[PDB]
């Protein structure tokens, strides 16, 4: 599932900006 | 509504000119706990001596602003912000700056980002993100109004109040422009297409991000994600957006008008502007005057013990503040 999907990936935690 | 924005442009206008500058000291509060920290600074919770009252103060090293090059966005983001006042906004307090330093202290939201909210439930109902949505709906309306842009909506920078209500912080990349800009600045998965692809941009891109937002609210997940930065951008310029089974078709119809690539379509961006977005059926049952006098009953109120209680919070890494017997970067910030 798209959930499972997410949950997996490494961006599920607080994210910092680019510059 | 027409006329009080016009009354609220003159306060800012007086204020944007003649900006505040070193209304409080270092020494006049105890530092308690930190709150969170991001790319550039530190927040912590702090305690004033005199008065008692708790406040967040923002700490920026300015070494380190000046090594990734945020000179001039740190002088928008303190300018911009001792000048603004709506409901829902943090309001600056006091402001100053030291041998090594610079310093924003803002009134302490106690409710926690609604990142950790939103994590730890999965998802918000519909009429839980609107209820939020309508919120930062008038916020963009304000804002734009006295031609600022606000460029890094996410749960990161959303804090929830005592009342259940938003308070948007971090005005680290708003940005007071009447033509277009250029800056490629924000987070991955909340940035425009216009963006990436280096063109000149403008307001418009707030109400990207506000689709982005909604969407990851009601779905717990954003539309556009994946490991790496670089995947995200090339999804986001393809346009494919695909929806969970639950939304509600109103949900959709509006995600489709704000997600959209081509900026001439884009809802907020028309010629009826925000009224485009308001009327919209999703938003049929919200009444705009109630909200923005917060007189709706929250859908969500967050558990407080008392002023100065950190429990809807993180823990992080405590770090010493150290200040230079030498001045940095003196007339860099002349003007903070
Ligand atoms: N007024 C506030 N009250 C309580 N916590 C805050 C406040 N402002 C910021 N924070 C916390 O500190 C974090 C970083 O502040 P922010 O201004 O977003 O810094 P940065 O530009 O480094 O992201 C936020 O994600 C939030 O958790
Ligand atoms: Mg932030
Ligand atoms: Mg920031």
């Amino acid at each position: 599932t798209t959930y499972a999907d997410f949950i997996a990936s490494g961006r599920t935690g607080r994210r910092n900006a680019i510059h | 509504v027409k006329e009080f924005l016009a009354k609220a442009k003159e306060d800012f206008l007086k204020k944007w000119e003649t900006p505040s500058q070193n209304t409080a000291q270092l020494d006049q509060f105890d530092r308690i706990k930190t709150l969170g920290t991001g790319s550039f600074g530190r927040v912590m919770l702090v305690k004033h001596k005199e008065s008692g009252n708790h406040y967040a103060m923002k700490i920026l090293d300015k070494q380190k602003v000046v090594k990734l090059k945020q000179i001039e966005h740190t002088l928008n983001e303190k300018r911009i912000l001792q000048a603004v006042n709506f409901p829902f906004l943090v309001k600056l307090e006091f402001s100053f700056k030291d041998n090594s330093n610079l310093y924003m202290v803002m009134e302490y939201v106690a409710g926690g980002e609604m990142f950790s909210h939103l994590r730890r439930i999965g998802r918000f109902s519909e009429p839980h993100a609107r209820f939020y949505a309508a919120q930062i709906v008038l916020t963009f309306e304000y804002l734009h109004s006295l031609d600022l842009i606000y460029r890094d909506l996410k749960p990161e920078n959303l804090l929830i109040d005592q009342q259940g209500y938003i308070q948007v912080t971090d005005f680290g990349f708003a940005k007071r422009v009447k033509g277009r800009t250029w800056t490629l600045c924000g987070t991955p998965e909340y940035l425009a297409p216009e963006i990436i692809l280096s063109k000149g941009y403008n307001k418009a891109v707030d109400w990207w991000a506000l689709g982005v937002l909604i969407y990851e609210m009601a779905a717990g997940y954003p539309p556009f994600f994946a490991d790496q930065p670089i995947q995200i951008y090339e999804k986001i310029v393809s346009g494919k957006v695909r929806f969970p089974s639950h939304f509600s078709s109103d949900l959709k119809d509006l995600l489709r008008n704000l997600l959209q690539v081509d900026l001439t379509k884009r809802f907020g961006n028309l010629k009826n502007g925000v009224n485009d977005i308001k009327n919209h059926k999703w938003f049929a049952t919200t009444d705009w005057i109630a909200i923005y006098q917060r007189k709706v009953e929250a859908p969500f109120i967050p558990k407080f013990k008392g002023p100065g209680d950190t429990s809807n919070f993180d823990d992080y890494e405590e770090e010493e503040i150290r200040v230079s017997i030498n001045e940095k970067c003196g007339k860099e910030f002349t003007e903070f």
